[PDB]
C-alpha cells in the first residue's frame, strides 16, 4: 500500500540536452514530470516593456512581443527572486525584478541588426544567451531609425505563457518493443524501429505480454539556453514536492476545521 | 510611373509588385470589369420555341 | 419484468384475456357520447387498433408465445390504455403550421 | 475582448476554497475531493497511487469542463479505512518518492560530470 | 437605367485578392435567372476562363 | 391526358386506370377521387427519395385544398378569394388590393 | 516579415541563425546539409528557415528620412 | 534539334518568358 | 453446490468461418461424456488456446463453496474461499435464451443454452437432461481448466 | 543558378535510369 | 438583472426550416466569446460550425419563461411529428467511437473503466463485475455500456455489415460477426452499435428510450453516452491518412483489368453501331439505347471496381470504419476515392459537344469513347487527366447550380404552404377547423 | 530556341522572339475549335495505335488551365471540384501583407499578419503570381485525429503555446475620413 | 486550407496537453478525420506527406497539377528514408495520461490560412438600443447597435410551437409598444 | 409594412455569434460568453424570499 523505489540512469549529459532514463514507476509520474518539464517550470523573461520611441517599421506591440521570447540565463537567479503578484512593495523592484535597456539609433549609412547583445541588464548574471553562435535579432533599423525602450523582467512558469518555456522538445517514449500493445501496427513490417529498441532487426516486435507493467521511462530534456537541462528537472521536481505539499497541508486544514 | 525603375517606386511610396492598372477616383481603387457580350457583325440562327417563330436570323 | 420463464405452465385463463381486451375495448374512446351516431364514429375511428389489438391478444398466442400470468396481463392492459390515452392529439395544437 | 487572463489557471480566487470534502451518499464510505485550479498533473499521480493501495475499491478524477479549472477525485476504500487517511497517506508517500528521486537523479548528475 | 456594378472597390485585402479582382469578368444576365444553361461551365472555357474560380452565391 | 375517352374503350380496366393529372379527374370522377389522387401523388413524390413523411400531414393539406368543392390554388389565385377576411390576405400577398 | 525567435511547434530559438542560414547558404553548402550543420534535427523547426519570407528589405526600402 | 523526354524544365522556360514580357494584367 | 454444469470438452476446430477479430475466436468444441456442443469464445490474446487441448468447463451459479448466492458486483478484498483458485480462465455474464427442441405434445429433448459474457457467446447444445439447471435471465459463471494431459 | 542546374542534373539522370518503370499509382488514357 | 446561469432562453439558427429549429436552453456562461452547443443537436439546426451564425432571444416574462421552459426544450422536442423519430442523433465522431467501443474484442482494465465511470451522471455507484474475472480483471466494452443504457430498456436493431444470410441459416441468436443487436432490460447483450441503433431512424435505442422513459432520462442518456464515448476516445483515437488509402496491389490489376474490358466492351459496341447491327432497343431510338447501353456498361464496370476495393480492404481502415458506422462517408466515396471516379453526367446525360461535334480540341472528331465523353478512369489517390479534371468541374458546377435554384424556389415554395394552413387547429372539440370555424376533419388525420 | 531564352535577362532575349520565329501562335476561343491540340509533346507522339497523327499544335502545359486563386492550390486534380471552388473563392479573403508598403496606404480595413511563412510545397505556377513573395499563410503541424472531441464537427484545436508565440498573431486597421 | 477545409477554432490546449510523437513536435493544428471521405480531399493528405519529405530534407518539393511524376508511392518511399513511415502515420501519447493511442495518428506539416472573419467583428447584443424614426423599432446592423430581425419564418416556427404568449412578446412587448 | 414591420419585426434582447463544439455540455444547454450575458437583462419581481 505504498510506492516505488524508482532508479535513474544518465545516458548523455551535456550543455544542451540530457538523455536520462526513469526506471520502476508508473506511468502517471512519468507523465505529469513531462507536463511540469514544459509547464510548470520558474523561468525569468521580459514581461513588462516600456518603450518611449520607436521609429522602426514593424508595429509598436512587435518590438514588446519579440522581447518577451527571448530567453534569459536564471541557473542561479530563479530561485532567489520572488513573484511580483506576492511582491509587497511598488514598482519593479530589484529584489523581485530584474531591469533592461535598449537604446539603439542607426547613423551610419549601413543598416543596423538590433540583436539581443543590445539589452544592458542592470544585474551581471541575467543576461540573455550571449556568453559562450549569433545573437537574437531582434529587428533592423536604417538610417535615421531609432529604438529607446526599457523593459523588466519577472519570474514566470509556461502555464502562464509560452515565454516561459525552458525546455525546446520533450521526447517522451516508454517500451520501444511494443510489447505491452498499447499501440496496434496494421503492418509491423511497414515501421522503423525505434532508437531504445533492444531487439534485433529480423523480429519487428516483441511478443505479447500480460503480466507487464510500463517501466523504463526514456527522457530527451533540450534546454533552449536560460536553464541548464538537469537544472530544469531539479526544479520541476522540486515545485511538484512543494505542490504536494501545499496540497497536502489544504487537505490537513479542511479536515481538522471540519 | 512608365518604364520606371524600383528605386523611384520605392522613393514614392509605391512597391514595384502592384500589377497597376486600376483608376483612382476620390482616392478609392476602382477597377472595371471585363463585359461580355454577343459578337457583334455575326449571323446567328437560333429556334426558340416560345413563340410563333421556328427560326429566328439574329444579327 | 414479471420473469414469464416461457417454458412453465401459466396461469392465464382465455376468458380472462377476452373480457380484459373487451373492456379495454372499451376504454378506449376518441368520439365520446352514447348516440348512435357518436358509437358508430368511436368504432369507425377505433378500428385498425382495435384490429391490431384483438390480432395481437389471443388466446392461442397469449398461451403458445407470451405465457403472460394475470397480474402481467393486467398490467399490460393498464399501460396499454395509459399510453393510448397520452398518445390522444392535444386541443389547441397547430396542425397547419406543422403539416407545412 | 473577453478572453481569460492566464493567472486565473493557478492562482486562487478571494473566497475560493484549494480544495473541498463532500460525502457521497449512495454508497458507504465514498467521498468526492473538489480541487481548485488545478489540471491533469495533480490528478492522474494521485489517482495511480490510490490505485496502488489494494484498500481502495474506488479511485478515479475528471475534468467538469476544460476551460474551466476544477477536477473532481472520487474514492472509495473500505469501510475500516476512510477516504481522507488514504488521500493523505497516498499524498505524503508520493512526496517521499518524489524526494528519493530527486535524490538519485542529483548523485547521478554529480557522479556523471568526470566519474 | 444604366447597368450595376461595372466599376467595383479593388478589395486589397490580399494579393491574390488583387490579382483576381483586376482580371475579373462579368455578365449582363439578369441576378439569379430561372435558366440554368449560361451559368453551367461550357466545353470551350477550356484555357481562356478558370473552370475552378468563381463564387458560390446566387451569382 | 384523354382519361375519359379511353376508360370507354374495351379491354381497358375502368377501376384502375387512373390518371395522374389533378384537374382532369375533377371533370371525370369527383372531387373525392381528386383527393385521393393527390394524396397519392403527394405521397409518390415525397417518398422517391426514400424519405418518409407522416401521412397525417398529407391528408390534412389535401382536405384543405378539397374543402370548399372546388380546388383552391395555394397561389393568391386561391386563397384570397375564400372568405377568411381582409387582414389575413394582405398578410400573404396583395396587400393593397385586398384592402 | 522578420525570423521569429522560437519555433512555434517545439520552441527552440531559431532567431539567432537566420543569418548564419543565409552564410552557410552563401559560402558552398546547401539548404539539406544546412539545416543540419546549424543544428536542427526535429522537422518541425527546419520550416522557419525554409518557408520564411523576408519582407522587412522591402519595408527598410522605404526609408523616412534620407 | 528535337527535345525528347527532357521538356519538364524546358516546358516553363517559355512560360517565364511570357510572364516577364507581359504582365498579369497586361489586358487592362 | 451450486455446480449446473460439468463435463470434460476438447476442441476440434477454431474460427472456421475465418477469424473476425483479432482477440476472440470461434471454440467448436466437443464433449467427451455426455456429447454435447461447444461454441465458446475466449480471449485468444491472454489465454492462447490450440487444437487438442481438453479443459474442464464448469458452469457455477456462484464461486463459493458453500453456495451464499453473491449479488454480484467487484469486490476484490475479500479473503472467503473462491472456486476460481483452480481455473485459469474465469468469466461472468447472463445466459438469455434457452432454445430446444419443443413441440406442443411432448416435452423437448435438446435444449440450447445461450450465455452472453457481456459480448462473448457460447452455445451448450445437447440433451435437456444436464441443462436443468439453466433458467433465462440468470447469473452464471465458466470455469474451465486446460488439462496438462 | 543552383536550383537550376538541379533540375537539368535531375533531367538528365531521369533520362539515363530508363531501365523498367513499373507503378501502381498511374495511368493515362489511350483512346482507340 | 442580468443573464445568470439556469436562464431559460431560446437559441435558434437564421432558417427555420421546421419546427425542430427554435428549442430553449439552458444558460452557462463560459470565458471565451462563441457559443457552445452539444453536438447532439446540430442535426436539427442543420449546423456546422463552420463559421455559423445563430440568434439567441431572452423573455422579459416569468409566464413566457415558463411557458417556453414547458413547451419548447431540448429534451422534450426529440421526437418530431413529421416522420415520428428521433431528431437529435450520434452522426458525428462519438458515431464511430462507440461502434468501435461496441466491438466484441474490446477489453478495459480496472483503471480505465474506473475512469470511464467517473463520467457517469447516472451510475449508482457500484462497479459491476467484470466480464473476465480471472487471469486477470477485464472488462468489456458493451458490459460498460450498459450501465449508460438507463431504465428496462428491450429493442432489436440489426447492424450495418449484418449478412443476410444468416438468420436463415443456423447461428441466429449467435452471431460470428457480433451483428442482431439485442437490448434486455436495458443491458446490451449482443451487436455492434451505428446509426440504425443509435442514429435517426425509427425503432432506434434512443427512440425507445423517450417513448419508455422520460425526456429528461433520455437527456442524460444522451449526456453519458458522449462523455463516456469521447473520453474513451483519447484511449483509442481515430484518425485517417494515407494509409488508409493505398490498396494491396493486386486491386490495382483488377481494377486495370475491368477498365480494359469495359474500354473493350464500349469499343465494341461503337463498332457495331458503325456497322449497323445494334438494333433499336423498343421504345427507344438508335442513338438513345446506343447510350443506353454505354452508360450500363460503365455503371456495371464501375460497380465491379468499388465491390473488388471494398472486399479488398482491411479491418484496421478508417474509411471502411466510418462507412460502416456510418457517421460520416458512403461506399461510392471509397470507390471514388481508390478504384476509380466514375461517369461525370451533366444534365442527366453525357458531356455534351460543345465545339463541333467533339467535347475538346484535343479529342478528335465522333469520338465517342468513354474517356471522350467524361468517364474518369483515374482515381483521386493517382491524379486526374486534364480533360477529365474539366469533366469534373463542369459536373460540380451543375451540382452547385441545382443547390443555388434549390436554395431559391424551397422557401418560396415553403412561404406558400405555410400561408395557406396557418389558421387550421383542433379545437376543444375534438376536430380540425379553421379560421371561419369551417369543419375540415371531423377527426385530426382521420 | 530554349537555349537562347534560358540565357534571356543577360542579353535581351524576350517572348517576343519565339513570337516572331514562327514557334508559338495565338489561337483565339472561335480559331480552337478547327485545330488538332495536343496535350504533351512526347507522350502523344511517339508511335501507337493511329488515333490522328495529324496534329496541329501542341499546349504548353495542362496546369495553365488553372486561374488566379486556383493555381495556388496543391494538387487541385486530387480533390472534388466543389472543394477547389471554395478554396478558390476563399483565398481572396486569406490575410497577410497584401502590399509592401501597407505603413503608408490608408486604406479601410486592412489585415497584415505578422509570420507569413512559404508554403513548403509550392506549384510552378506561384512562381508568377508572385505569391511566395507575398504569402498569405504559416506552415502548422496539422495531425488529422479526434484528439478531444471540439474538433469532430468542422472545427480545430490549436495549441495555446503556439498562439502565444506567435502563431496566425496578425493585425487590424481601420482608417477614418473626416474634413 | 488550400483544399477548401473550413473550420473555426473550437479550443486551444496548451503545449502540455497537446499529445506529441516520439520527439517534442506537438501538433498545431488538429481537424476531424471524417472531413475527408465526404470531401474527397485526398490532396489535402498528399499536401502533408510531401510538406514532410520536404522538411525532412529540407527543400521546397512541387505540386504541379499534372506532372506524370508524383505520386504517392515515389514519396512514401523518399519519406521511408529518414525514419518516418513510409505513409506518414506516427505513435503519438496522450497528453493528459502519457499512454499511447492505439490509433497510428496522421501527422505533419501542412499550409493553413486564416480568414478575416474574426469572431469580435461579429458578436453582437443589444438591451433596448436606439430606436429608428420613422417606425419606432431597433436598428439594425451590429456598427449602429441594432437588433437582429425576427423573421416571418421564426414567427411560423413559433405558431407551430403554439408558444402565442412568447410570440406577442416577442412582436409586441420587446419591437415597439405603444398606447 | 406587413412583411416589414408586421409579420417580422425587429427585436431586442437578441444577439448572433459564432458556434463552436462542446461535448461537455448537455444538449439543453448553451455556451454563452460572458459579454452578452452581461449586456443582457431579465427583468425580476422583487419578493422578501
Ligand atoms: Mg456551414
Ligand atoms: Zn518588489
Ligand atoms: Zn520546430
Amino acid at each position: 500500500p505504498y510506492a516505488n523505489q524508482p532508479t535513474v540512469r544518465i545516458t548523455e549529459l551535456t550543455d544542451e540536452n540530457v538523455k536520462f532514463i526513469i526506471e520502476n514507476t508508473d506511468l502517471a509520474v512519468a507523465n505529469s514530470i513531462r507536463r511540469v518539464f514544459i509547464a510548470e517550470v520558474p523561468i525569468i523573461a521580459i514581461d513588462w516593456v516600456q518603450i518611449d520611441a520607436n521609429s522602426s517599421v514593424l508595429h509598436d506591440e512587435f518590438i514588446a512581443h519579440r522581447l518577451g521570447l527571448i530567453p534569459l540565463t536564471s541557473d542561479d537567479i530563479v530561485d532567489k527572486l520572488q513573484y511580483s503578484r506576492d511582491c509587497t512593495c511598488e514598482e519593479f523592484c530589484p529584489e523581485c525584478s530584474v531591469e533592461f535597456t535598449l537604446d539603439v539609433r542607426c547613423n551610419e549609412d549601413q543598416t543596423r541588426h538590433v540583436t539581443s547583445r543590445d539589452l544592458i541588464s542592470n544585474s551581471p548574471r541575467v543576461i540573455p544567451v550571449t556568453s559562450r553562435q549569433d545573437d537574437i535579432l531582434i529587428v533592423k533599423l536604417r538610417k535615421g531609425q531609432e529604438l529607446r525602450l526599457r523593459a523588466y523582467a519577472k519570474k514566470g512558469f509556461g502555464k502562464e505563457h509560452a515565454k516561459w518555456n525552458p525546455t525546446a522538445g520533450v521526447a517522451f517514449e516508454y517500451d520501444p518493443d511494443n510489447a505491452l500493445r498499447h499501440t496496434v501496427y496494421p503492418k509491423p513490417e511497414e515501421w522503423p524501429k525505434s532508437e531504445y529498441s533492444e531487439l534485433d532487426e529480423d523480429e519487428s516486435q516483441a511478443p505479447y505480454d500480460p503480466n507487464g507493467k510500463p517501466e523504463r521511462f526514456y527522457y530527451n530534456v533540450e534546454s533552449c539556453g536560460s536553464l541548464r537541462p538537469e537544472t530544469i528537472v531539479l526544479s520541476a521536481l522540486s515545485g511538484l514536492k512543494k505542490k504536494l505539499s501545499d496540497l497536502q497541508t489544504q487537505l490537513s486544514h479542511e479536515i481538522q476545521s471540519d | 510611373l512608365n518604364g520606371l525603375t524600383d528605386r523611384d517606386l520605392c522613393e514614392l511610396n509605391e512597391c514595384p509588385l502592384d500589377p497597376g492598372g486600376y483608376f483612382i477616383i476620390n482616392g478609392s481603387e476602382k477597377v472595371l470589369i471585363a463585359q461580355e457580350k454577343m459578337a457583334t457583325n455575326t449571323v446567328y440562327v437560333f429556334a426558340k420555341k416560345d413563340s410563333k417563330y421556328a427560326y429566328t436570323g439574329e444579327c | 419484468i414479471f420473469h414469464i420463464n416461457p417454458r412453465l405452465p401459466s396461469d392465464l385463463h382465455p376468458i380472462k384475456v377476452v373480457e380484459g381486451v373487451k373492456e379495454l375495448s372499451k376504454k378506449l374512446v376518441i368520439v365520446n357520447g352514447d348516440d348512435p351516431l357518436s358509437r358508430q364514429a368511436q368504432e369507425n375511428a377505433t378500428l385498425l387498433f382495435n384490429i391490431h389489438l384483438r390480432s395481437t391478444l389471443c388466446s392461442r398466442r397469449m398461451a403458445e408465445e407470451f405465457r403472460l400470468s394475470g397480474e402481467a396481463f393486467d398490467w399490460l392492459l393498464g399501460e396499454i390504455e395509459s399510453k393510448f390515452n397520452q398518445a390522444i392529439a392535444h386541443p389547441g395544437e397547430m396542425v397547419g403550421a406543422l403539416a407545412a | 475582448m473577453n478572453a481569460p487572463p492566464a493567472f486565473e489557471s493557478f492562482l486562487l480566487f478571494e473566497g475560493e476554497k484549494k480544495i473541498t470534502i463532500n460525502k457521497d451518499t449512495k454508497v458507504p464510505n465514498a467521498c468526492l475531493f473538489t480541487i481548485n485550479k488545478e489540471d491533469h498533473t495533480l490528478g492522474n499521480i494521485i489517482k495511480s497511487q490510490l490505485l496502488k493501495d489494494p484498500q481502495v475499491l474506488f479511485a478515479g478524477y475528471k475534468v467538469p469542463h476544460p476551460l474551466e479549472h476544477k477536477i473532481i477525485i472520487r474514492v472509495q476504500t473500505t469501510p475500516d479505512y476512510s477516504p481522507q487517511e488514504a488521500f493523505t497517506n497516498a499524498i505524503t508517500d508520493l512526496i517521499s518518492e518524489l524526494s528519493l528521486l530527486e535524490e538519485r537523479f542529483r548523485v547521478a548528475i554529480k557522479d556523471k560530470q568526470e566519474g | 437605367q444604366a447597368r450595376a456594378g461595372v466599376s467595383q472597390v479593388l478589395n486589397r485585402l490580399t494579393f491574390a485578392s488583387t490579382l483576381s479582382h483586376l482580371r475579373r469578368l462579368n455578365s449582363p444576365i439578369g441576378r439569379d435567372g430561372k435558366l440554368a444553361k449560361p451559368r453551367q461551365l461550357h466545353n470551350t472555357l477550356w484555357g481562356m476562363v478558370c473552370p475552378a474560380e468563381t463564387p458560390e452565391g446566387h451569382a | 391526358v384523354s382519361l375519359m375517352r379511353v376508360l370507354s374503350e374495351k379491354d381497358v380496366d375502368p377501376v384502375r386506370t387512373t390518371s395522374n393529372d389533378i384537374v382532369e379527374i375533377f371533370t371525370v370522377l369527383g372531387i373525392e377521387a381528386v383527393r385521393k389522387a393527390l394524396e397519392r401523388e403527394l405521397y409518390h413524390v415525397i417518398s422517391f427519395d426514400g424519405s418518409y413523411v407522416n401521412y397525417r400531414h398529407l391528408a390534412l393539406l389535401c382536405d384543405t385544398m378539397t374543402c370548399r368543392g372546388h380546388l383552391m390554388a395555394i397561389t393568391r389565385h386561391g386563397v384570397n378569394r375564400q372568405d377568411t377576411g381582409p387582414l389575413m390576405k394582405c398578410s400573404f400577398e396583395e396587400t393593397v388590393d385586398v384592402l | 516579415m522578420i525570423i521569429p525567435v522560437r519555433c512555434f511547434t517545439c520552441g527552440k530559438i531559431v532567431g539567432n541563425k537566420w543569418e548564419a542560414y543565409l552564410g552557410l547558404l552563401q559560402a558552398e553548402y546547401t539548404e539539406g546539409d544546412a539545416l543540419d550543420a546549424l543544428g536542427l534535427k526535429r522537422y518541425c523547426c527546419r520550416r522557419m528557415l525554409l518557408a520564411h519570407v523576408d519582407l522587412i528589405e522591402k519595408l527598410l526600402n522605404y526609408a523616412p528620412l534620407e | 534539334e528535337i527535345t525528347p523526354d527532357l521538356w519538364q524544365e524546358a516546358c516553363w522556360i517559355v512560360i517565364s518568358s511570357y510572364f516577364d514580357e507581359k504582365g498579369l494584367v497586361r489586358q487592362q | 453446490a451450486g455446480i449446473l454444469f460439468e463435463d470434460i470438452f476438447d476442441v476440434k476446430d477454431i474460427d472456421p468461418e475465418g477469424k473476425k477479430f483479432d482477440r476472440v475466436s470461434r471454440l467448436h468444441c466437443e464433449s467427451e461424456s455426455f456429447k454435447m456442443d461447444l461454441i465458446l469464445d475466449v480471449n485468444i490474446q491472454i489465454y492462447p488456446v490450440d487444437l487438442g487441448d481438453k479443459f474442464r468447463l464448469v458452469i457455477a451459479s456462484t464461486l463459493y463453496e458453500d453456495g451464499t448466492l453473491d449479488d454480484g458486483e467487484y469486490n476484490p478484498t475479500d479473503d472467503r474461499p473462491s472456486r476460481a483458485d483452480q481455473f485459469e480462465y474465469v468469466m461472468y455474464g447472463k445466459v438469455y435464451r434457452i432454445e430446444g427442441d419443443e413441440t406442443s405434445t411432448e416435452a423437448a429433448t435438446r435444449l440450447s443454452a445461450y450465455v452472453s459474457y457481456g459480448g462473448l457467446l457460447m452455445r451448450l447444445q445437447g440433451d435437456a437432461n444436464n441443462l436443468h439447471g439453466f433458467e433465462v435471465d440468470s447469473r452464471v459463471y465458466l470455469l474451465m481448466k486446460k488439462l496438462a494431459f | 543558378e543552383w536550383n537550376i542546374v538541379e533540375s537539368e542534373k535531375a533531367l538528365v539522370a531521369e533520362s539515363h535510369n530508363m531501365k523498367n518503370q513499373q507503378m501502381d499509382p498511374f495511368t493515362r488514357r489511350q483512346c482507340k | 438583472r442580468h443573464m445568470c446561469d439556469g436562464d431559460i432562453v431560446i437559441f435558434n439558427r437564421q432558417p427555420t426550416l421546421h419546427k425542430m429549429s427554435m428549442m430553449g436552453h439552458r444558460v452557462r456562461i463560459l470565458p471565451w466569446s462563441t457559443f457552445r452547443l452539444n453536438l447532439s443537436v446540430t442535426t436539427p439546426y442543420n449546423a456546422d460550425f463552420d463559421g455559423d451564425e445563430m440568434n439567441l432571444h431572452l423573455p422579459q416574462s416569468l409566464e413566457t419563461r415558463a411557458e417556453i421552459q414547458e413547451l419548447a426544450m431540448v429534451p422534450r422536442m426529440i421526437v418530431t411529428p413529421q416522420s415520428n423519430r428521433p431528431v437529435m442523433g450520434i452522426v458525428q465522431d462519438t458515431l464511430t467511437a462507440v461502434r468501435k467501443f461496441t466491438k466484441r474484442d474490446v477489453f478495459l482494465e480496472r483503471g480505465e473503466v474506473m475512469n470511464l465511470l467517473m463520467f457517469l451522471s447516472t451510475w449508482d455507484g457500484k462497479v459491476p463485475q467484470p466480464a473476465i474475472l480471472k487471469p486477470r480483471p477485464l472488462w468489456t466494452g458493451k458490459q460498460i455500456f450498459s450501465l449508460i443504457i438507463p431504465g428496462h430498456i428491450n429493442c432489436i436493431r440489426t447492424h450495418s455489415t449484418h449478412p443476410d444470410d444468416e438468420d436463415s441459416g443456423p447461428y441466429k441468436h449467435i452471431s460470428p460477426g457480433d451483428t442482431k443487436v439485442v437490448v434486455e432490460n436495458g443491458e446490451l447483450i449482443m451487436g455492434i452499435l451505428c446509426k440504425k441503433s443509435l442514429g435517426t431512424s425509427a425503432g432506434s435505442l434512443v427512440h425507445i428510450s423517450y417513448l419508455e422513459m422520460g425526456h429528461d432520462i433520455t437527456r442524460l442518456f444522451y449526456s453519458n453516452i458522449q462523455t463516456v464515448i469521447n473520453n474513451w476516445l483519447l484511449i483509442e483515437g481515430h484518425t485517417i491518412g494515407i494509409g488508409d488509402s493505398i490498396a494491396d496491389s493486386k486491386t490495382y490489376q483488377d481494377i486495370q483489368n475491368t477498365i480494359k474490358k469495359a474500354k473493350q466492351d464500349v469499343i465494341e459496341v461503337i463498332e457495331k453501331a458503325h456497322n449497323n447491327e445494334l438494333e433499336p432497343t423498343p421504345g427507344n431510338t438508335l442513338r438513345q439505347t446506343f447510350e443506353n447501353q454505354v452508360n450500363r456498361i460503365l455503371n456495371d464496370a464501375r460497380d465491379k471496381t468499388g465491390s473488388s476495393a471494398q472486399k479488398s480492404l482491411s479491418e484496421y481502415n478508417n474509411f471502411k470504419s466510418m462507412v460502416v458506422s456510418g457517421a460520416k462517408g458512403s461506399k461510392i466515396n471509397i470507390s471514388q476515392v481508390i478504384a476509380v471516379v466514375g461517369q461525370q453526367n451533366v444534365e442527366g446525360k453525357r458531356i455534351p459537344f460543345g465545339f463541333k461535334h467533339r467535347t475538346l480540341p484535343h479529342f478528335i472528331k465522333d469520338d465517342y469513347g468513354p474517356e471522350s465523353r467524361g468517364f474518369v478512369e483515374n482515381s483521386y489517390l493517382a491524379g486526374l487527366t486534364p480533360t477529365e479534371f474539366f469533366f469534373h468541374a463542369m459536373g460540380g458546377r451543375e451540382g452547385l447550380i441545382d443547390t443555388a435554384v434549390k436554395t431559391a424556389e424551397t422557401g418560396y415554395i415553403q412561404r406558400r404552404l405555410i400561408k395557406s394552413m396557418e389558421s387550421v387547429m383542433v379545437k376543444y372539440d375534438a376536430t380540425v377547423r379553421n379560421s371561419i370555424n369551417q369543419v375540415v376533419q371531423l377527426r385530426y388525420g382521420e | 530556341h530554349i537555349d537562347q531564352l534560358k540565357e534571356r535577362e543577360y542579353n535581351n532575349y524576350s517572348w517576343q522572339d519565339l513570337v516572331a520565329s514562327g514557334v508559338v501562335e495565338y489561337i483565339d476561343t472561335l480559331e480552337e475549335e478547327t485545330v488538332m491540340l495536343a496535350m504533351t509533346p512526347d507522350d502523344l507522339q511517339e508511335k501507337e495505335v493511329a488515333y490522328c497523327s495529324t496534329y496541329t499544335h501542341c499546349e504548353i502545359h495542362p496546369s495553365m488551365i488553372l486561374g488566379v486563386c486556383a493555381s495556388i492550390i496543391p494538387f487541385p486534380d486530387h480533390n472534388q471540384s466543389p472543394r477547389n471552388t471554395y478554396q478558390s473563392a476563399m483565398g481572396k479573403q486569406a490575410m497577410g501583407v497584401y502590399i509592401t508598403n501597407f505603413h503608408v496606404r490608408m486604406d479601410t480595413l486592412a489585415h497584415v499578419l505578422y509570420y507569413p511563412q512559404k508554403p513548403l510545397v509550392t506549384t510552378r505556377s506561384m512562381e508568377y503570381l508572385r505569391f511566395r513573395e507575398l504569402p498569405a499563410g504559416i506552415n502548422s503541424i496539422v495531425a488529422i485525429a479526434s484528439y478531444t472531441g471540439y474538433n469532430q464537427e468542422d472545427s480545430v484545436i490549436m495549441n495555446r503555446s503556439a498562439v502565444d508565440r506567435g502563431f496566425f498573431r496578425s493585425v487590424f486597421y481601420r482608417s477614418y475620413k473626416e474634413q | 486550407s488550400r483544399h477548401g477545409q473550413k473550420g473555426t477554432c473550437g479550443i486551444q490546449y496548451r503545449q502540455e496537453d497537446m499529445p506529441f510523437t516520439c520527439e517534442g513536435i506537438t501538433p498545431d493544428i488538429i481537424i476531424n478525420p471524417h472531413a475527408i471521405p465526404s470531401r474527397m480531399t485526398i490532396g489535402h493528405l498528399i499536401e502533408c506527406l510531401q510538406g514532410k519529405v520536404s522538411a525532412n530534407k529540407g527543400e521546397i518539393g512541387d505540386a504541379t497539377p499534372f506532372n506524370d511524376a508524383v505520386n504517392v508511392q515515389k514519396i512514401s518511399n523518399l519519406l521511408s528514408d529518414y525514419g518516418y513511415h513510409l505513409r506518414g502515420n506516427e505513435v503519438l501519447y496522450n497528453g493528459f495520461t502519457g499512454r499511447k493511442i492505439t490509433s497510428q495518428i496522421f501527422i505533419g506539416p501542412t499550409y493553413y490560412q486564416r480568414l478575416k472573419h474574426m469572431v469580435d467583428d461579429k458578436i453582437h447584443s443589444r438591451a433596448r438600443g436606439p430606436i429608428q424614426i420613422l417606425n419606432r423599432q431597433p436598428m439594425e446592423g451590429r456598427s449602429r447597435d441594432g437588433g437582429l430581425r425576427f423573421g416571418e419564418m421564426e414567427r411560423d416556427c413559433q405558431i407551430a410551437h403554439g408558444a402565442a404568449q412568447f410570440l406577442r412578446e416577442r412582436l409586441f412587448e420587446a419591437s415597439d409598444p405603444y398606447q | 409594412r406587413v412583411r416589414g414591420n408586421l409579420m417580422g419585426k425587429r427585436v431586442d434582447f437578441s444577439a448572433r455569434t459564432v458556434i463552436t463544439p462542446d461535448p461537455n455540455l448537455s444538449i439543453d444547454q448553451v455556451g454563452v460568453p460572458r459579454s452578452i450575458a452581461a449586456n443582457m437583462t431579465f427583468a425580476e419581481i422583487v419578493t422578501p424570499f
